[PDB]
């Protein structure tokens, strides 16, 4: 807002708004993701180490 | 990846708002910077959004697409000078950008093909809405119909694959393998036209010659690469059938390579030289790819990326002459070392990269591809030698005759080099030197 | 199982990582032989064969397991190749003899 | 000397020398500074013929023999040689004649 | 190459485009006669 | 124009940087903004971020084991590079009748 | 299981969690269409796209309803399709005997040597 | 509803007549409905204001009347020698019934009347013949089940349907040839299945409906008129003309959605060869559509001088370019359509 960024970053916010909306949506994808969350066959902790540690 | 997608959609409005050519430009570079930051992938599909993923193979291709798509706006400013519907230009570019991202991230074959062939339109706008030569009409006919005449038929192969497979995610096809001898040609040849192949090179010189700086940069910078990216994903299950019938394709590519290089020597148009040159390099890429060996494939990925970059920069050079001396001919353009000596530096460098002079991600390619082909068949060496030899040969001629001889008598006063073009040339080349430090991301994807 | 896509995907990733290591063990043995040949100007035959041959065996073993598959190669094609080789060894004898 | 063939060319052909000078020295279109070049028919002729000569191409014996021996026989012969050699080499390979010791390019 | 495809195709298409116009530049009697013939052929083949 | 005009040119004219040929400040702010976004933002910070990127492809980790695995097999006395995907005993070859000349491959 | 059971493979055992986007997508597609159409209307008529927002609100309202109305029809439609297919499997178990899952260790495929 | 009030009446009677056919239980009832269609449509087609309308009327009547004559006749034979409407099998009794229906709807070998028609017809009259006068004969073709005749029709339904379109300069004849090609797709689609055929016709109806409905609006009757038609910006000249590419159904134009549906189900039937041929010709269809779109893709052409302003109806224009906007962004409604499963 130094008159060298007048109306330019202001409109430029909306692309940044896109990133915020894009981020939140994909984070929710990480929600539908959860079927093997710690229940894999390679990283899968058998039982214990939970301790409020939802690895990813 | 939806982060990128939503960013581009929220950039679309700027096309309507007046005087946003430069604001759009900075944003496209800025998001490219953001997409740079997002990098942790392995061979497995990653960043699995609703239907969008990303991978070694797709990650670099997307970065180049975002990279080149931002560099358009640096390249083309005569649109602003003329006020030639800058709004439609900016909208066309962004639409193209979104399609490329969705093409390269479509984890389904059908989604991939859908965006792949959806890109037929916005490119056609870019040539036709801002072309110069009257040939622009027939050129658009060549481009569109060479593509659709084979790009449509793979639609059957895709659905046939569905019926026999049950889906079209890439990992799922890899589990199976098909040998019905038409599936192979229908998919292969359909990609080969856009590759393109020497026997179907025909359209490509025309499309480049009568297209603006922007369209030509797009055409040689992605479209050819996009065809190749599909190949890398699809040949996973075409192996047996490919092995039976592969000598034909490698032969015509290698044979066509020396020929098209000799066409370059005899050619007399800056865009024609580069256009034929780009076909030559994509000939070798098609060869190493169809070798299917590890060395071939991992090198093909690299050479596509490097070739796209060098081809773009050379097109900016061709634009520079076309925008000063107003004529594409070799004859008119000459002795520019006397008029833009600091520019002729960049002429040399971009030429250097195209003849595989290090440190150059292009060069890194040919080591990989040439190793693959030589292993595949010792007979190749007798033509590989000449192919590279004439590759460098015409590039030498292009650099020298354009920049060296005594000036042309009839030449009307034209402005000198300028920051936009200077920065444009650095931006295409300097990353082409950067990447060698960390080729592993651009070198390993299998 | 025949169609256990998640399991097959898990197997391939194990195969890839194992490939990357065994891929490597060839390199390290090469680097090891490299040092010896640099050891002393007269000292080449002093320990070339005693040290190189480890690298020689490593290459051939590495080829047999992973070699000849090309890119895209997953656990399935590698695993069944071993099956094919076992069948060949049992039927036609040592590879490197033609057939009977 | 043909009786003035050189002369007959001389008269007209020396006129446009001056017009070239007038064009080149033209202070006005050089002042416009838009770039560009004095028009030159030979250049314009040359570009047009260079881009278009198919409408002249008659598919006769000459062109056919020319093209046939230009790429076709090259393409066919080279491809046939490649396939033939590979067929032999692969035949040895699938026969198992050469074990996992002698063979080359173990690493592609 | 382009003669084998390219412009030559558009040349042959124009030839055939002209032809179809000559078909369609006629009197309606001719076309109905076609249809009558098609009927007549099917009718006798029912008998045969 | 005359001697002093050339000698000390006025601050009216302005040499376009190739981006905007209408306003001085619009051209200069465009070039200023364009240069920053392109060079520093990507070709310094981004290069820095890659150069210090963590193990993504697990190459370094692969050559973690490379030292260990080799060392593990060398005191273990088992083959350093085992040529079998799994144990040749674990595999169960089917009988020759099942083979029935199914084009066995070397 | 190790048993390729057609019915149980088809049965709605669940494990289908809708996204925050899964139901909302149609409403914010039809309404977005109708809003864009009104902008399209004014754009061709040489009228301000902003102007006459009553057209835009109405277009949004109708579209939103249709998407919700048609989302409903689909979900019924899909439910019925599953019902028939499960019915036909139960009708003709003889035609679709349950098949057994095997493992690659029990099969011999043919590979492709690049060599 | 073009000029008079009687337009509403004859349209209504036409609808009832054709609706009888599609709901007809026996061949005779279907024939009855068809003739009622023949009545109701002739007056609309035969405007008394001009000449060309009247000549189209004799040709339409003189053709359809024979079609109905043969249709009923062949019905009696089939429903004699089989003594039942649903014959056990398709024999020579039945091919004649298709040949009747194919002529009535203007299919491949029986089409010549159909281009000559277009000269006479005005736009919406043409439109109405394009869309609605092809439902009943096609829905009957559904009941008839002779593979090979439909196949020869489909083979020839694009060859002429595109080669002629290359040649025509009168928009009236181009629409004829454009539809004959599209009619090729319906016929194949109906040989495969009916639900997909229903969908494809509807999208064709929609698309042809919007297309000719603007040509009516601006009264553009010749390629020259298209190049000459004034638009203030020569940008909506281009935005509106995307639909000419929606004709070819290239993905981002919503014409792809039906063509994709037909292709998917057709190849599921495994008639791959047939797809190749129709789809080869599709390019020729799209070819002359680009030949049309030279008017708008590039901008700022050479124009006539006298025109200063361009005007059109509120109602027609307001309806028209809503349909266009859908032709632009139609695909993302992928979810909204649930009739494909
Ligand atoms: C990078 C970069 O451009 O930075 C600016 C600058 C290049 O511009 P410059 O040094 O001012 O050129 C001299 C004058 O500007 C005056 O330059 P000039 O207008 O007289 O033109 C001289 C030359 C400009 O280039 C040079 O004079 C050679 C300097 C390397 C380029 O360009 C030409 O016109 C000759 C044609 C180019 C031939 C290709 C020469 C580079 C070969 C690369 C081999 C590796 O590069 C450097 O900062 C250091 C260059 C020293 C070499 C280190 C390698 C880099």
């Amino acid at each position: 807002m130094v008159l060298g960024l007048d109306k330019r970053a202001l409109w430029g916010a909306l692309p940044l708004l896109g990133f915020a909306i894009g981020h939140f949506l994909d984070k929710k994808e990480t929600e539908r993701m959860t079927m093997f969350r710690d229940k894999s066959a390679l990283y899968g902790r058998p039982a214990g180490s939970e301790g409020k540690a939802p690895s990813w | 990846m939806l982060k990128i997608i939503f960013f581009l959609l929220f950039l679309i409005p700027f096309c309507f708002i007046n005087n946003m050519y430069w604001m759009v430009q900075i944003m496209m570079f800025f998001i490219s910077f953001i997409f740079l930051l997002m990098n942790n992938f392995m061979n497995y599909w990653s960043e699995i959004s609703y239907f969008l993923g990303c991978d070694m193979l797709s990650y670099g291709l997307i970065l180049l697409s975002l990279w080149i798509c931002s560099l358009m706006l640096l390249a083309s400013e005569m649109i602003n000078k003329h006020n030639n519907y800058k709004n439609l230009f900016l909208l066309n570019i962004i639409i193209l950008l979104l399609l490329l991202i969705l093409t390269f991230s479509s984890m389904s074959l059908f989604m991939f093909y859908l965006f792949f062939e959806s890109s037929l339109i916005p490119t056609l706008f870019l040539i036709l809405g801002w072309g110069y030569q009257p040939e622009r009409l027939q050129a658009g006919l060549y481009l569109l119909f060479y593509t659709l005449l084979v790009s449509l038929p793979m639609l059957i192969g895709i659905f046939y694959l569905m019926n026999k497979i049950g889906s079209m995610n890439f990992y799922l096809m890899n589990n199976f393998m098909f040998n019905y001898d038409l599936l192979y040609f229908c998919l292969l040849c359909a990609f080969l036209v856009k590759m393109p192949m020497f026997l179907v090179h025909l359209w490509l010189p025309k499309a480049h010659v009568e297209a603006p700086v922007s369209g030509s940069m797009i055409l040689a910078g992605i479209m050819l690469k996009l065809g190749g990216y599909g190949m890398l994903r699809v040949i996973s299950f075409l192996q047996l059938m490919n092995l039976k019938y592969s000598f034909v394709w490698i032969s015509i590519s290698l044979v066509g390579g020396v020929l098209v290089s000799l066409v370059c020597l005899r050619q007399t148009d800056l865009k024609a030289l580069i256009a034929y040159s780009s076909v030559a390099h994509m000939g070798i890429v098609l060869s190493g790819l169809l070798t299917m060996t590890y060395w071939g494939l991992c090198g093909s990925y690299t050479l596509m990326i490097a070739h796209g970059l060098c081809s773009s920069g050379l097109f900016c050079l061709a634009n520079v002459s076309y925008e000063r001396l107003g004529s594409r001919s070799m004859l008119i353009n000459k002795g520019l070392l006397n008029f833009m000596p600091s520019m002729t530096l960049w002429w040399f460098l971009l030429s250097s990269a195209n003849m595989a002079a290090p440190p150059t991600l292009n060069l890194l390619g040919e080591i990989y591809l040439l190793n693959s082909i030589v292993s595949w068949s010792w007979i190749s060496m007798i033509l590989l030698s000449f192919l590279s030899f004439f590759s460098a040969a015409y590039t030498l001629y292009l650099y020298s005759f354009s920049q060296h001889g005594k000036l042309f008598s009839g030449v009307y006063s034209f402005s000198s080099g300028k920051i936009r073009e200077y920065l444009l040339m650095l931006l295409h080349w300097l990353p082409l030197n950067l990447l060698i430090l960390k080729s592993e991301s651009f070198m390993l994807w299998l | 199982y025949t169609d256990d896509a998640v399991c097959r995907f898990e197997a391939d990733q194990q195969f890839r990582r194992d490939r990357m290591v065994d891929n490597e063990i060839v390199n390290i043995l090469r680097q090891r032989f490299e040092d010896c040949t640099l050891y002393e100007a007269p000292d080449h035959m002093v320990k070339c064969r005693p040290l190189m041959d480890q690298y020689e065996k490593a290459t051939e073993n590495w080829f047999i397991k992973y070699g000849d598959l090309g890119g895209y190669a997953n656990a399935k094609t590698a695993y069944m190749k071993q099956k094919h080789r076992l069948i060949w060894e049992r039927r036609h004898g040592p590879v490197g003899s033609g057939m009977k | 000397e043909e009786q003035e063939f050189i002369k007959r060319k001389h008269e007209a052909t020396l006129k446009l020398r001056q017009e070239f000078l007038k064009q080149s020295s033209n202070p006005y279109r050089h002042a416009t500074g838009e770039g560009g070049t004095v028009f030159d028919a030979g250049l314009a002729r040359f570009q047009a013929m260079r881009v278009s000569n198919y409408e002249h191409f008659k598919p006769t014996g000459k062109s056919f023999r020319t093209g046939l021996f230009a790429v076709v026989l090259p393409i066919a012969l080279y491809a046939w040689a490649l396939k033939a050699e590979r067929d032999g080499r692969e035949e040895k390979y699938r026969t198992g004649q050469v074990a996992y010791k002698d063979r080359q390019f173990k690493f592609i | 190459s382009e003669y084998f495809g390219g412009q030559h195709l558009y040349q042959k298409l124009s030839m055939y485009s002209k032809t179809l116009f000559l078909m369609h530049n006629n009197s309606l009697k001719i076309y109905l006669l076609l249809f009558v013939f098609w009927i007549l052929i099917l009718l006798i083949l029912l008998f045969l | 124009l005359t001697t002093e005009d050339f000698a000390n040119p006025s601050p009216k004219n302005w040499q376009s940087y190739g981006f905007d040929y209408k306003d001085q400040v619009e051209d200069r702010k465009a070039t200023k903004s364009t240069f920053f976004v392109t060079v520093t933002l990507c070709l310094v910070w981004g290069s820095f971020y890659w150069a210090y990127l963590p193990d993504t492809q697990f190459r370094n980790w692969a050559q973690r084991e490379g030292f260990l695995e080799l060392r593990r097999r060398e005191l273990a006395g088992v083959d350093l590079v085992s040529p079998n995907y799994v144990d040749p005993a674990s595999i169960t070859l089917p009988s020759d009748e099942d083979l029935g000349d199914t084009e066995i491959i070397i | 299981s190790a048993v390729n059971d057609p019915l149980e493979l088809l049965t709605n055992k669940g494990t289908h969690e809708p996204s925050f986007l899964s139901p909302i997508w149609n409403p914010i597609a039809c309404g977005v269409a109708g809003v864009g159409a009104a902008i399209f209307i004014n754009w061709g008529f040489r009228k301000p796209v902003f102007s006459g927002i009553q057209k835009h609100i109405a277009f949004g309202a109708i579209g939103v309803g249709a998407g919700a109305y048609f989302d409903q029809k689909r979900n019924e439609y899909l439910a019925k399709r599953d019902a028939v297919l499960r019915h036909y499997i139960e009708l003709h178990p003889d035609d679709f005997p349950v098949k057994e899952r095997k493992t690659y260790g029990q099969v011999l495929e043919s590979w492709v040597p690049v060599r | 509803m073009f000029n008079n009030s009687s337009k509403i009446l004859f349209i209504t009677i036409m609808i009832i007549g054709t609706l009888i056919t599609v709901t007809s239980n026996s061949w005779l009832g279907a024939w009855m409905g068809l003739e009622i269609n023949l009545l109701s449509f002739i007056p609309l087609l035969s405007d008394n204001n001009n000449l060309m309308s009247t000549e189209a009327s004799l040709k339409y009547f003189l053709t359809q009347v024979l079609a109905s004559t043969v249709l009923l006749f062949s019905s009696i034979l089939l429903m004699l020698k089989n003594n039942m409407n649903n014959e056990i099998n398709e024999s020579f009794t039945s091919m004649i019934i298709m040949s009747a229906l194919l002529l009535k709807s203007g299919a491949a070998p029986f089409h010549f009347w159909f281009p000559n028609m277009m000269e006479g017809l005005t736009w919406m009259n043409a439109l109405m013949l394009m869309t609605w006068q092809k439902i009943a004969p096609l829905m009957l073709i559904s009941y008839l089940n002779i593979k090979y005749l439909l196949l020869i029709s489909v083979i020839l339904s694009v060859i002429i349907g595109a080669i002629g379109g290359l040649n025509q300069t009168s928009l009236r004849k181009l629409m004829a040839f454009s539809s004959i090609n599209h009619l090729g797709w319906m016929l194949s689609s109906l040989m495969i299945s009916e639900s997909i055929w229903l969908i494809y016709f509807f999208f064709y109806s929609f698309l042809s409906f919007v297309l000719t409905f603007m040509f009516n609006i601006f009264k553009l009757f010749h390629l020259n008129q298209l190049f000459s038609w004034f638009v203030n910006s020569k940008i909506l000249k281009f935005t509106l003309f995307m639909n000419f590419l929606s004709l070819g159904g290239l993905p981002p134009f919503l014409g792809f959605l039906p063509k994709w549906l037909v292709i998917q189900q057709l190849t599921l039937c495994n008639q791959y060869f047939m797809l190749t041929l129709m789809m080869m010709s599709t390019l020729i269809t799209l070819f002359f559509y680009l030949r049309i779109c030279y008017s708008a893709f590039m901008m700022n052409y050479f124009e006539n001088n006298w025109i200063m302003k361009m005007n059109m109806n509120s109602i027609n224009y307001n309806m028209y370019m809503i349909m266009t906007f859908f032709s632009i962004f139609g695909l993302f409604l992928i979810s909204l359509f649930y009739f494909m499963f």
